[PDB]
């Protein structure tokens, strides 16, 4: 019942540097050890350094000797994570864990992208003859080179929503983000309705209805 | 650096079953270990520290124990909740470093997925690229390759996969595979194939298209 309560995302471009939080409560971060840890997109825990707040006392492992920078204050009781000289590498999620590893914060999401707010192109992708199997087609929509995320995808203004599977999106070298959004449906009803996928991208405020006919190849 | 093995990478159970994961410490670390738990949101807890002591409001379901240099954490009993990923953790020196990680995820019989092949839209071709995407839809267990072949040539480096989570009401998996060219690279070949090897197919399957005829 002490938490560890750490800042908000980031999207900071390549070549600058951020300084990250995690406030402590509960406690005194003077008499334990703060440390850092980092996890890269669908991979596992690295260890980054520690800091004594006592005394400022910091150790790091050597893979971050010139990346990271720990610091505390304990008039606020906080610890800082300072990441200089960004790249792809370095987007990741950043724990911060104190009082032997029993507590930890929620993580903080740093994203490294040059790209500047941008909304998405959408492009059908068309159910087939070909791939058609025991009356039922496959069909969706694919949302490309958008940033930041999130975006919002519905299917025939939110009244379709089983069988649909919209992917996480892969965050490509251009900066950008791209997802797929399919769904598979009774391929007899191609015959009567048209369907219609419906993207939202807030940050760059692009509402999109995108039609997604038969198209056999 | 300790290096810390931790295995199985992937767990696969039912409600009620019991369920063991192990490391194995490169060096003597006397017991100085933790086993920690990361739920689906990403929130990190610790269950067991010294090896075999479990912190204050761990259920009873979770033990470790050593046996020489191998550490294991056991849940009997599973539960819902228990659907996460577990990570051991050495404190006897620095730099500090974890296992691997192990997936702990629902038990279910072999599907085979249904796999859909896609040629990019003719409105993505003038814009300069083209994105041919190659669907495996809902399969069991999350192991599966996906090749991308070009006239026969295997590509390496110019797709991207994507998987999501098991499905809540039937367990499975869907993957998509992107594979992403100029329209000036795209037009040099013709057959674009997707092979798929899965456990529940008895041979790889290809799905495939001939640009050209699009």
């Amino acid at each position: 019942q002490v938490q560890l309560q750490q800042s908000g995302a980031e999207l900071v471009k390549p070549g600058a540097s951020v300084k990250l939080s995690c406030t402590a409560s509960g406690f005194n971060i003077k008499d334990t050890y703060m440390h850092w840890v980092k996890q890269r997109p669908e991979q596992g825990l690295e260890w980054i350094g520690r800091i004594d707040p006592a005394n400022g006392n910091t150790k790091y492992d050597p893979k971050f000797q010139g990346k990271a920078t720990i610091t505390a204050d304990t008039s606020s009781n906080t610890a800082y994570l300072q990441l200089s000289s960004l790249t792809s590498e370095d987007t990741a999620v950043y724990y911060c864990a104190s009082y032997y590893g029993i507590y930890w914060g929620q993580g903080t999401t740093l994203t490294v992208s040059s790209a500047s707010t941008k909304g998405p192109s959408v492009f059908p992708l068309a159910p087939s003859s070909k791939s058609t199997s025991g009356g039922t087609a496959a069909l969706g929509c694919l949302v490309k080179d958008y940033f930041p995320e999130p975006v919002t995808v519905s299917w025939n203004s939110g009244a379709l929503t089983s069988g649909v599977h919209t992917f996480p999106a892969v965050l490509q070298s251009s900066g950008l983000y791209s997802l797929s959004s399919v769904v598979t449906v009774p391929s007899s009803s191609l015959g009567t309705q048209t369907y219609i996928c419906n993207v939202n991208h807030k940050p760059s405020n692009t509402k999109v209805d995108k039609k997604v006919e038969p198209k056999s190849c | 650096d300790i290096q810390m093995t931790q295995s199985p990478s992937s767990l696969s159970a039912s409600l009620g079953e019991r369920v063991s994961l192990t490391c194995r410490a490169s060096q003597e670390i006397s017991g100085y270990l933790s086993w920690l738990q990361q739920k689906p949101d990403g929130t990190i807890k610790r269950l067991i520290y010294a090896a075999s002591t479990l912190d204050s409001g761990v259920p009873k379901r979770f033990s470790g124990s050593r046996s020489g240099s191998d550490y294991s954490l056991t849940i009997s009993s599973l539960e819902s909740e228990d659907f996460a990923d577990y990570y051991c953790l050495q404190y006897a020196s620095y730099p500090r470093t974890f296992g691997g990680g192990t997936k702990v995820e629902i038990k279910r019989t072999v599907a085979a997925p249904s796999v859909f092949i896609f040629p990019p839209s003719d409105e993505q071709l003038k814009s300069g690229t083209a994105s041919v995407v190659c669907l495996l839809n809902n399969f069991y267990p999350r192991e599966a390759k996906v090749q991308w072949k070009v006239d026969n040539a295997l590509q390496s480096g110019n797709s991207q996969e994507s998987v999501t989570e098991q499905d809540s009401k039937d367990s499975t998996y869907s993957l998509s595979s992107t594979l992403t060219l100029s329209k000036a690279d795209y037009e040099k070949h013709k057959v674009y194939a997707c092979e798929v090897t899965h456990q529940g197919l008895s041979s790889p399957v290809t799905k495939s298209f001939n640009r050209g005829e699009c």
